[PDB]
C-alpha cells in the first residue's frame, strides 16, 4: 500500500484547510441561515472545489464555502461483491443520518458517502477530531468491507459442505 | 403554477459577478535535456489565470502535468524548494488541476508532490488554492 | 491566562473604560456581562431584548453606553438607569441580519455593517429624541464582515465577503464638524470611498487603523495579512501566511500586529516603514520564586478559533494588555511584557 | 399602502390609499394560523407520530411557533431535507417525550403560498396581493407596492418577507410584462415589518 | 394472490404466527432466542433456537429480543424472524405480504429498522405495520354486543408484564392520552403465591410459582362482592373449596392442597391493587375514567360505548361485568353530584368481550390481511426502493368505511 | 439451523393435537386452517361437510399434472394407501384421516402427512434413478415448471443422473451473493469427493438446452447436480431426494441470512463510528 | 372501597371521637344496650376477612374509628387463637387477652394517634378504657364460636391465615 498513506495525507492537509468555518445570516432570505455550499445562492460564499484522487477509482471531493464543507468519497471497489458490499453499508448508514448528524442523506453524484459538516459542527466539536475522524473512517470502511468479503466466503464454504456432506 | 418555474433572482441587480500560459517550447527544451528544475520553473510561468476559454487552461494543466510526471521521486524535494512562496502556491494550484486526471499512476507520484508542496507552502498554500477566484 | 466563561462560542465582546467588566453574546439571543471579584468573574447583568443572535457588541467608554446588533435585523442602544440596562431601539433599514457594529471614537456615532450590503451610520438626534442612520452603500456588495473607526472618528474602515477592504468617509455634518486633512484624502463627503484594496480573492474577516490612522490593516480568509500606508501613496505591504486563515487583528505599536485565528493562537506582525515589508514576529502562544514552581489535542490556550482582539490598556500605540475570546467559550488576557520576556527572541515594532 | 394581516383567525389584503380603507380592493383568504397548526398534525402523522387533531392542537401550535418558516425556493427547501439533516431540530413534548421534526417546518407554512395543500381553494396570499394591487389605481400601483406592511401572528414566519417579494417580482415579470426580463431591475418593491 | 399473507404478531413474552385467513395462530410461542454466549465466524451466528426450544437448551444462553413491547436487540430480533419463516411459516417471504404489529408509542424510527429487515433481508414483496390496539379494536367486531364497524373505542390490553388503558379515535390512538397499570399477569399469580404460603403447608418451596399459576389458570375469577364472597366460602365451604394436586420436583411424592379464597382474590387486585402493590392504588375502573376524561370532549362518549378488551389477563370469568359496574357507579356519581350542584344526559358505559380476547390483535390482523383493501394500503418493494424506508412511517387505517 | 426441515410443522402440529384429543374421548373440535408451503404450495385442512370426526389434509401446487406425467398418483398410493382419497375441489391431493379410526401408532403416518409436498416430488425423481440402473438411456428429460418462472430438468444418462436448476434472483444484488455461494458448491469435492458433482451457469443453460425455450437473463442462473449411482440406488434414493428438492429454497435460504449477518456486521460497526464521533465533543 | 358501619344513629353517644356503639353483651362496661339483632361487634367479625386486605380507610364518621379498632383487635386475638388446642382453652386466653390494658389514643403505641382524640380528661380516660376492655372482651368470646370447627382442638386454617396480614399496616401490639 505504497500509495495508501501518501494519499491520506493530502486528503488530510485539504481537509485542515477546508473546515474554517464561522456562522453566517442569509444575504438572500431575511432570517434563515443556510449551509451555503448545500444551497449556493451566493457564488462568492463558496471556495474552490478541489480533488484528490489516490489512483483513477479512489478519490475525494472537497466543496468548501463560508459556513459549510460537503466530503464525497469514492470508495475502492476491486470487484462486484465489494460493489455491492459498499452499497449496501453505505445506504445502512445513510438510512441513520441523523444520529450521524454530519452525514448527507444522499451522496454527490459519482461518489459513494457525503459528509456535509457545517460550522454548528465545527463549534461544538474539535475541528482536528472531525478531520480526524473523516480519515479513520476511510481507512475503516475499507476493513469492514474486507471482513464482510471474507465472511460471506467462508459462511459459503460452510454451507456448500454441509449440504454437500449429506449425500 | 407556471411563473414560479423562473429564477428572478439570477437578474438581481444586487448579485455578486466577479471582476497566455507557458512556453511550450520553452518547457520541452528543457525536458529534452534532462534539465527537470529549470523546466518546472519554465512551465510555472505567466499562468492563463485571466484566460476564459477553459481550454487555454487545460492546455497549460497539461504542461504541467507533464512536467511533474518526468520527475524522479528523490528529485522532488530539491526543485520545489527552488521556487519563492508565489512559486510553490501556483505549483500547489497545479498539483490540484491533475488530481481530476489521473492516469498511468500519474497521482501516484502527484501524490509526492503534493507532500513535498506541503512541506514547503504548509497548509496556507492549500488555503489559497481553496479562495482563489481565478484559478489555473 | 485563561478563563472560560461557557463552552459553546463567544460570539463577541466588549470592555466598559476601566476594564473592570466585560460584555459577551453566549452564543445566543442575550448579552452576559461579568465582573470579576478578586480573582473570579461573576454576572452581574443580563440583557435580553433580541430576537435573534447578538453578533456584535460595542461599548462606549466615556458615555457608558453599550450598543448590540443582531439576525434580527436590530440594534438597541443600552443605557445603564442605576442598576439596570435599558434599551433604545434605533430602525437600521435593512433586511438582513446586522453582523458587527462599532462606536466612533467621538462616541457620537456608531456604524453596523450587515448582510444587507450596506453599512448603517446611526447618531442621535435630540429635536426628536431618537436615532437614525444613513447608509453608506456603493460600491460594497456583499455582507460587511468587520469595522473600525479611523481616530478622527470620521473615516471608517470596512472588510467585506467581496474580499475588499475599504475606508470610507461617515461625516455627519450634523454631530461634527468639518473633518482636518487626512493623509487618505482632502475631500470626505459623506459615503466617500476614500480607499479599495486591490486583491480578487478572500473575505475580509478582520481590518484595524493604527494609533495615529495613517495605516490601516486586514486578515483575508486567503490566509494573508495586509497592510496600506497611506504615507506611501497607499502602498500595500502583503504577507502570505503558511498556516490557516486569521480572523481578527489590531495594532499595537504604530508598527506592530497581533491577530488570531483558525489556528488559535496570537501572532505577531511587524512593518519595515522603510522596506514597506511585513514580516512575520512569531507566534504568541507557547506552551520569580512562585513561576519556577509553578511551572483535546492542541497546545495552545484557546480550543478552537480565536474571533475578536481588542486592547485592554495601552491603547493601539503601545498596548501592554489584550484580550482575546473564541468559539470555545473562552477569554484570554495576554500581557506583551511578560510575553518578551518568555520570548527573548520577541521582536515587537 | 397594502396591509396584509395573518392572524390565528383569517387573512385579509387591506388596501388605503392616502387617508382611509376602499372595501372594493380588499380581499380575504381562507387560510390563517389554526390551518396551519392543523396541517402541521397531519404532516407529523404522515412522519409516525400519534397527534389528534383536538387533543394536541395548542402542542402542534406551540412547535408551529418554536420551529416553523417559510421556504424562499420551495424546490431548494426539499432538497435540504432530502439529502441532508440540517433542518432537522428536536423537540420536547409536555411529558418529556422527544420528536424530531425536519421537512415539516417550512412544509406547513406553505399552505399560505399553495391553498389546494390544505385542499382550500383560491390562488395563494402571494398571488391574491399580486391581482388586488394590479386591479387598482394605475396612478398609486407603485406607490402600493413599495409599501406593503405585515400585520399579525401569521406572518412573522422567519422569511417571510423575502418569499412574497420573490413571488411579486416573478408574478409581475410575466404578467404584466410578458416574459420580458429586461425591464426588471427598475421594478420597486420593498416589504416592511 | 392464491397465497394469504403472513400475520406475525411479536409481543413482550409471546410471539403469535400464522397466516391471514385464519381464526388462531398457527404457532405462539415465548419471545426468546437462545445463542452460544462464550468474535463469529463461519456459520456460528445460525446456530441458535427461539421459542419452547430455547428456553432450557443446556448450553445455550437464552435472550429476550423484546423489552416493554419495544425491539431492544435488533441483531437477536432479525434472527429471530429468520427462523419464525423459515422453519415455522415455511413461507418464502418474497411471495408474501406480512403484517407486523407495534405497540402504541413505537418510534417512526423502529419501523424504519423493521421495513429494513423484511424489506432488505427477506426481500418481502409488501409490508404492512399494524398498531396493536387497533387490531384488538377491530377483533371486538366479531362480538354480539356490537353492530357497528369502528376504530373509536378504549381498548384494556392487560398481558403478563403491565395493563395499558389505550384511547382510540378513528384508527388513530390518542397517545397524548395512554395511561399504564401497574397491574398484570404476574402480579396475580404472585398475591395467590402469598396466600398459599400463609395457609396450606406441603407446597414444594421450588414448585412455589408452579402451583399458583396453576390455581390462577385453573380456579380463578373476579366476583361481584368480597364479603358476600367469603360469607360463600364459609356458609357452605364444601362447594366453593376445591382443590389441588401436584408431585414433589424432587422425590415424585404426591401432595395436595386446598385452593380457597385466592380463587377471586387474586383477580381482585385489578379493582383493589392496595392489596398486593403498595406503590399503586387506582382501581382500574378509575383509570379508564381518568382517561377517558383526559381525551376530547366529543369523543368522551364514543369511549364510554366502547371499551374492549385484549389479552390473557382480561379472559377471568365476568372481568368485563365487574368493570362495566364500577364504570357505570363512578360515572353516574359524577353525574349526580353535578345535577345536584344545580341535569346530565346520562353516559353509556359498555365493556364488550368476545370470543377472540386472548390474542384479539392476532385475530385482528388476520381478518383485515384477508381482505382486498389490505393489498391496497400495503407498502410495496417498488415503493420502499423508489421513495425509501420513510414510507413505512406511516400506515393508512382501513376496514371500516 | 443450516438445512431446511422436509416435514410441514403445520400439518403435523394440527393432526398430532387432533389425534391426542380423538384418543382421549373428548368430543371433537372443527378444524380449519390455511396455510402454505416454499413454492406456491398452498395446504387445507378441514372437516368434509362439517363432520367434525374426519379431518382432511389437501395440497395445491400449479404444476402437478407435470409431476402426474411421472408416475406422481401411483407412488403416493403406495405410500398413503386408504388416507388418499378423491382430491378435494381446488387441490390435487387429498388425505382423510378418521379421527374414530386411527393405528396404534399415529406418529407414523403424522410424519408421513408433514412430507405430502415431498411425496408429490419422489416420484420424478425415483422414476430417472430408475432408468439410470437399467441402462434405460435417451429416455425424454422431465421438465417440472417447479414456479411460474423456474424449472427443474432431470435427466438419467448411462453412469449418471443430472438434475437442473434454473432460478431466478429478483434482486440484482442478490445474483452477486448468490455466485459466492455456488462457486463454494463447484468447488464442494475438495470437501467431500464422492458427493454430486456441482456445475453452475450465470445467464444461460448448459448447450443441452440452448435450443428449447430456456431462459436466459442477468438474473437466471442455472445449477446442475450430478447424481452417481451410490447416490441414486435404492440404499441412498430417499435421503438423496430429500436434499435435492429442498436445494433451490436452500441457496435463497442462505442468501437472505448471509444478508441478515451483514447487517449484524454494519450495526456494530455504525455504531463503533458513532462512538467515535461523539468523542470528538468537549 | 373497604367496608364501612352503617350504625351511626343521630342519638348514638361519643367517647372521644369513638362512637360509643351499644352491644349485645353481659360482659361490663359503658356500651348501651343493643335492642337489635345486630351490633358493631358483628358487623366488624362480618367484615374482617375482607377490610383486613386495606391498606387505607376514610373515616366516614366516629362509628367507623369504633369499627377500625375492632377489626385491629380482632387480629390480636388472631395471634393468640393461632397457638390453641381447644375452644375452651381459646375462650381462656381470649379472656386473658381482653383484660390485658393495650395502648389507648393519645399513648405512645397505639397507631393512629393522629385519628383518634384522647381523652380530654381523667374521667374520659376511665370510660374509654373500660369500653375498650367491654369490646374487646364480648369480641374475644364471639370470635371463639367461629374460629374453632366442630372438631375441637383445631384452630381452623381459614382464620389462622391472616394472621400475617395487618389492617391499615397497623398494629395494637
Ligand atoms: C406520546 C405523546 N405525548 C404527548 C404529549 C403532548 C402531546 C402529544 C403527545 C404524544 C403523542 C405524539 N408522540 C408520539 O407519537 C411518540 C411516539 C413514539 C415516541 C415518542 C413520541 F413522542
Amino acid at each position: 500500500t505504497a500509495t495508501l498513506r501518501p494519499y491520506l495525507s493530502a486528503v488530510r492537509a485539504t481537509l485542515q484547510a477546508a473546515l474554517c468555518l464561522e456562522n453566517f445570516s442569509s444575504q438572500v432570505v431575511e432570517r434563515h441561515n443556510k449551509p451555503e455550499v448545500e444551497v449556493r445562492s451566493s457564488k462568492e460564499l463558496l471556495l474552490q472545489p478541489v480533488t484528490i484522487s489516490r489512483n483513477e477509482k479512489e478519490k475525494v471531493l472537497i466543496e468548501g464555502s463560508i459556513n459549510s464543507v460537503r466530503v464525497s468519497i469514492a470508495v475502492k471497489q476491486a470487484d462486484e461483491i465489494e460493489k455491492i458490499l459498499c452499497h449496501k453499508f453505505m445506504r445502512f448508514m445513510m438510512m441513520r443520518a441523523e444520529n450521524f448528524f454530519i452525514l448527507r442523506r444522499k451522496p454527490v453524484e459519482g461518489y459513494d458517502i457525503s459528509f456535509l459538516i457545517t460550522n454548528f459542527h465545527t463549534e461544538q466539536m474539535y475541528k482536528h477530531k472531525l478531520v480526524d475522524f473523516v480519515i479513520h473512517f476511510m481507512e475503516e470502511i475499507d476493513k469492514e468491507i474486507s471482513e464482510m468479503k471474507l465472511s460471506v466466503n467462508a459462511r459459503a464454504r460452510i454451507v456448500a459442505e454441509e449440504f454437500l456432506k449429506n449425500f | 403554477a407556471r411563473f414560479r418555474k423562473v429564477d428572478v433572482g439570477e437578474y438581481d441587480e444586487n448579485k455578486f459577478v466577479d471582476e497566455a500560459g507557458p512556453d511550450e517550447g520553452e518547457v520541452d527544451s528543457c525536458l529534452r535535456q534532462g534539465n527537470m528544475t529549470a523546466a518546472l520553473q519554465a512551465a510555472l510561468k505567466n499562468p492563463p489565470i485571466n484566460t476564459k476559454s477553459q481550454a487555454v487552461k487545460d492546455r497549460a494543466g497539461s504542461i504541467v502535468l507533464k512536467v511533474l510526471i518526468s520527475f524522479k521521486a528523490n528529485d522532488i524535494e530539491k526543485a520545489v524548494q527552488s521556487l519563492d512562496k508565489n512559486g510553490v502556491d501556483l505549483l500547489m494550484k497545479y498539483i490540484y488541476k491533475g488530481f481530476e486526471s489521473p492516469s498511468d499512476n500519474s497521482s501516484a507520484v502527484l501524490l509526492q508532490w503534493h507532500e513535498k508542496a506541503l512541506a514547503a507552502g504548509g497548509v496556507g498554500s492549500i488555503v489559497r488554492v481553496l479562495t482563489a477566484r481565478k484559478t489555473v | 491566562a485563561y478563563h472560560s466563561f461557557l463552552v459553546e462560542p463567544i460570539s463577541c465582546h466588549a470592555w466598559n473604560k476601566d476594564r473592570t467588566q466585560i460584555a459577551i453574546c453566549p452564543n445566543n439571543h442575550e448579552v452576559h456581562i461579568y465582573e470579576k471579584s478578586g480573582n473570579k468573574w461573576v454576572q452581574v447583568h443580563e440583557l435580553k431584548e433580541h430576537n435573534g443572535q447578538v453578533t456584535g457588541i460595542d461599548w462606549a467608554p466615556d458615555s457608558n453606553r453599550i450598543v448590540t446588533c443582531g439576525t434580527d435585523r436590530n440594534a438597541y442602544v443600552w443605557t445603564l438607569k442605576g442598576r439596570t440596562w435599558k434599551p433604545t431601539l434605533v430602525i437600521l433599514r435593512i433586511n438582513r441580519a446586522a453582523r458587527c457594529v462599532r462606536w466612533a471614537p467621538n462616541e457620537k456615532k456608531f456604524a453596523v455593517g450587515s448582510g444587507s450590503r450596506v453599512i448603517s451610520i446611526c447618531y442621535f438626534e435630540q429635536e426628536n429624541d431618537w436615532w437614525v442612520c444613513k447608509h453608506i452603500k456603493k460600491p460594497i456588495r456583499s455582507t460587511v464582515l468587520s469595522l473600525d473607526w479611523h481616530p478622527n472618528s470620521v473615516l471608517l474602515a470596512a472588510g467585506s465577503c467581496d474580499f475588499k477592504c475599504r475606508i470610507f468617509s461617515a461625516y455627519i455634518k450634523e454631530v461634527e464638524e468639518r473633518p482636518a486633512p487626512t493623509p487618505w484624502g482632502s475631500k470626505m463627503p459623506f459615503g466617500e470611498l476614500m480607499f479599495e484594496s486591490s486583491s480578487s480573492c478572500g473575505w475580509v474577516h478582520g481590518v484595524c487603523f493604527s494609533a495615529n490612522g495613517s495605516r490601516v490593516a486586514w486578515v483575508s480568509h486567503d490566509s494573508t495579512v495586509c497592510l496600506a500606508d497611506a504615507d506611501k501613496k497607499m502602498a500595500v505591504a502583503t504577507l502570505a501566511s503558511e498556516t490557516l486563515p486569521l480572523l481578527a487583528v489590531t495594532f499595537i505599536t504604530e508598527s506592530s500586529l497581533v491577530a488570531a485565528g483558525h489556528d488559535c493562537f496570537p501572532v505577531l506582525f511587524t512593518y519595515d516603514s522603510a522596506a514597506g515589508k511585513l514580516s512575520f514576529g512569531g507566534r504568541l502562544d507557547v506552551p520569580t520564586a512562585r513561576e519556577r514552581f509553578q511551572n483535546a489535542g492542541l497546545d495552545s490556550l484557546h480550543k478552537n478559533s480565536v474571533s475578536q482582539i481588542s486592547v485592554l490598556s495601552g491603547g493601539k500605540a503601545k498596548c501592554s494588555q489584550f484580550c482575546t475570546t473564541g468559539m470555545d467559550g473562552g477569554m484570554s488576557i495576554w500581557d506583551v511584557r511578560s510575553l518578551e520576556s518568555a520570548l527573548k527572541d520577541l521582536k515587537i515594532v | 399602502g397594502v396591509v396584509v394581516d395573518s392572524g390565528d383567525g383569517v387573512t385579509h389584503i387591506c388596501p388605503v390609499y392616502e387617508g382611509f380603507s376602499l372595501p372594493h380592493l380588499t380581499r380575504r383568504l381562507d387560510i390563517a394560523g389554526r390551518d396551519i397548526t392543523r396541517y402541521l398534525i397531519k404532516l407529523l402523522l404522515l412522519r409516525g407520530y400519534a397527534f389528534n387533531h383536538s387533543a394536541d392542537f395548542e402542542t402542534v401550535r406551540m412547535i408551529k411557533e418554536k420551529l416553523c418558516y417559510v421556504g424562499y425556493n420551495i424546490e431548494q427547501e426539499q432538497k435540504l431535507a432530502l439529502e441532508t439533516t440540517v433542518l432537522v431540530e428536536s423537540y420536547t413534548l409536555p411529558d418529556g417525550r422527544i420528536i424530531k421534526v425536519g421537512g415539516e417546518r417550512f412544509e406547513a407554512p406553505e399552505a399560505l403560498f399553495q391553498p389546494h395543500l390544505i385542499n382550500v381553494e383560491g390562488v395563494g396570499v402571494a398571488e391574491l396581493l399580486f391581482n388586488t394591487i394590479q386591479a387598482a389605481d394605475i396612478d398609486t400601483r407603485s406607490e402600493f407596492y413599495k409599501h406593503i406592511v405585515l400585520s399579525g401572528g401569521s406572518t412573522m414566519y422567519p422569511g417571510l418577507p423575502s418569499r412574497l417579494e420573490r413571488e411579486l417580482k416573478q408574478l409581475y415579470l410575466e404578467r404584466v410584462l410578458k416574459g420580458d426580463v429586461e425591464k426588471l431591475s427598475k421594478f420597486k418593491i420593498r416589504i416592511e415589518d | 394472490g392464491r397465497l394469504p399473507a403472513c400475520v406475525v404478531d411479536c409481543g413482550t413474552g409471546y410471539t403469535k404466527l400464522g397466516y391471514a385467513g385464519n381464526t388462531e395462530p398457527q404457532f405462539i410461542i415465548p419471545s426468546c432466542i437462545a445463542i452460544k454466549e462464550s468474535v463469529m465466524k463461519g456459520v456460528d451466528d445460525l446456530d441458535f433456537f427461539i421459542g419452547d426450544e430455547a428456553i432450557e437448551k443446556p448450553t445455550y444462553a437464552t435472550k429476550w429480543p423484546i423489552r416493554h413491547g419495544i425491539v431492544e436487540d435488533w441483531d437477536l430480533m432479525e434472527r429471530f424472524m429468520e427462523q419464525v419463516i423459515f422453519k415455522y411459516l415455511r413461507a418464502e417471504p418474497e411471495d408474501h405480504y406480512f403484517l407486523l404489529t407495534e405497540p402504541p408509542l413505537n418510534t417512526p424510527e423502529n419501523r424504519e429498522y423493521t421495513a429494513e429487515i423484511m424489506f432488505e433481508s427477506f426481500n418481502v414483496p409488501g409490508l404492512y405495520i399494524a398498531v396493536q390496539a387497533v387490531l384488538a379494536l377491530a377483533a371486538s367486531w366479531t362480538s354480539r354486543q356490537v353492530g357497528e364497524r369502528t376504530l373509536t373505542g378504549t381498548v384494556i390490553d392487560s398481558g403478563d408484564g403491565v395493563t395499558h388503558v389505550i384511547p382510540v379515535a378513528e384508527g388513530y390512538v390518542i397517545g397524548s392520552c395512554i395511561k399504564h397499570i401497574p397491574i398484570a399477569g404476574r402480579d396475580i399469580t404472585y398475591f395467590i403465591q402469598q396466600l398459599l404460603r400463609d395457609r396450606e403447608v406441603g407446597i414444594p418451596p421450588e414448585q412455589s410459582l408452579e402451583t399458583a399459576k396453576a390455581v390462577k389458570e385453573r380456579y380463578s375469577y373476579v366476583c361481584p362482592d368480597l364479603v358476600k364472597e367469603f360469607n360463600k366460602y364459609d356458609t357452605d365451604g364444601s362447594k366453593w373449596i376445591k382443590q389441588y394436586t401436584g408431585i414433589n420436583a424432587i422425590s415424585k411424592k404426591e401432595f395436595s392442597i386446598d385452593v380457597g379464597y385466592e380463587r377471586f382474590l387474586g383477580p381482585e387486585i385489578f379493582f383493589h391493587p392496595e392489596f398486593a402493590n403498595p406503590d399503586f392504588t387506582q382501581p382500574i375502573s378509575e383509570v379508564v375514567d381518568e382517561v377517558i376524561q383526559n381525551c376530547p370532549i366529543d369523543v368522551r362518549r364514543p369511549l364510554y360505548k366502547n371499551i374492549v378488551l385484549s389479552g390473557g389477563s382480561t379472559m377471568f370469568r365476568d372481568f368485563g361485568r365487574r368493570l362495566q359496574r364500577d364504570l357505570k357507579r363512578t360515572v353516574d356519581a359524577r353525574l349526580k353530584l353535578s345535577e345536584e350542584l344545580s341535569k346530565p344526559k346520562p353516559i353509556d358505559v359498555q365493556v364488550i368481550t368476545h370470543h377472540m380476547q386472548r390474542y384479539a390483535v392476532w385475530f385482528g390482523g388476520s381478518m383485515l390481511a384477508s381482505t382486498p383493501e389490505f393489498y391496497q394500503v400495503c407498502h410495496t418493494k417498488k415503493d420502499y426502493e423508489e421513495i425509501g424506508p420513510s414510507i413505512c412511517r406511516h400506515n393508512p387505517v382501513f376496514g371500516v368505511m | 439451523m443450516i438445512l431446511l426441515e422436509v416435514n410441514n410443522r403445520i400439518i403435523e402440529e394440527t393432526l398430532a393435537l387432533k389425534f391426542e384429543n380423538a384418543a382421549a374421548g373428548n368430543k371433537p373440535e372443527a378444524v380449519e386452517v390455511t396455510f402454505a408451503d416454499f413454492d406456491g404450495v398452498l395446504y387445507h385442512i378441514s372437516n368434509p361437510n362439517g363432520d367434525k370426526t374426519k379431518v382432511m389434509v389437501s395440497i395445491s401446487l400449479k404444476f402437478y399434472k407435470e409431476l402426474q406425467a411421472h408416475g406422481a398418483d401411483e407412488l403416493l398410493k403406495r405410500v398413503y394407501g386408504s388416507y388418499l382419497v378423491n382430491p378435494e375441489s381446488g387441490y390435487n391431493v387429498s388425505l382423510l384421516y378418521d379421527l374414530e379410526n386411527l393405528p396404534a401408532s399415529k406418529d407414523s403416518i403424522v410424519h408421513q402427512a408433514g412430507m405430502l409436498k415431498r411425496n408429490c416430488f419422489a416420484s420424478v425423481f425415483e422414476k430417472y434413478f430408475q432408468f439410470q440402473e437399467e441402462g434405460k438411456e435417451g429416455e425424454n428429460r422431465a421438465v417440472i415448471h417447479y414456479r411460474d418462472d423456474e424449472t427443474m430438468y432431470v435427466e438419467s444418462k448411462k453412469d449418471r443422473v443430472t438434475v437442473v436448476f434454473s432460478t431466478v434472483f429478483k434482486d440484482d444484488d442478490d445474483v452477486v451473493i448468490g455466485k459466492v455461494f455456488m462457486q463454494e458448491f463447484k468447488e464442494g469435492r475438495r470437501a467431500s469427493h464422492t458427493a454430486p458433482q456441482v456445475l453452475f451457469s450465470h445467464r444461460e443453460p448448459p448447450l443441452e438446452l440452448k435450443d428449447t425455450d430456456a431462459a436466459v437473463g442477468d438474473n437466471i442462473g442455472y445449477i446442475t447436480f450430478v447424481l452417481f449411482p451410490r447416490h441414486t440406488n435404492a440404499s441412498a434414493r430417499d435421503n438423496t431426494i430429500n436434499l435435492i428438492h429442498t436445494f433451490r429454497d436452500y441457496l435463497h435460504y442462505h442468501i437472505k441470512c448471509s444478508k441478515a449477518y451483514i447487517h449484524t456486521r454494519m450495526r456494530a460497526k455504525t455504531s463503533d463510528f458513532l462512538k467515535v464521533l461523539n468523542r470528538a465533543r468537549p | 372501597p373497604a367496608y364501612h358501619s352503617s350504625l351511626m344513629d343521630p342519638d348514638t353517644k361519643l367517647i372521644g371521637n369513638m362512637a360509643l356503639l351499644p352491644i349485645r353483651s353481659q360482659f361490663k362496661g359503658p356500651a348501651p344496650r343493643e335492642t337489635k339483632d345486630t351490633d358493631i361487634v358483628d358487623e366488624a367479625i362480618y367484615y374482617f376477612k375482607a377490610n383486613v386486605f386495606f391498606k387505607n380507610y376514610e373515616i366516614k364518621n366516629e362509628a367507623d374509628r369504633t369499627l377500625i379498632y375492632i377489626t385491629l383487635y380482632i387480629s390480636e386475638c388472631l395471634k393468640k387463637l393461632q397457638k390453641c388446642n381447644s375452644k375452651s382453652q381459646g375462650e381462656k386466653e381470649m379472656y386473658t387477652l381482653g383484660i390485658t390494658n393495650f395502648p389507648i389514643p393519645g399513648e405512645p403505641g397505639f397507631p393512629l394517634n393522629a385519628i383518634y382524640a384522647k381523652p380530654a380528661n381523667k374521667q374520659e380516660d376511665e370510660v374509654m378504657r373500660a369500653y375498650l376492655q367491654q369490646l374487646r372482651q364480648e369480641t374475644g368470646l364471639r370470635l371463639c364460636e367461629k374460629v374453632f370447627d366442630p372438631q375441637n382442638d383445631k384452630p381452623s386454617k381459614w382464620w389462622t391465615c391472616f394472621v400475617k396480614r395487618q389492617f391499615m399496616n397497623k398494629s395494637l401490639s
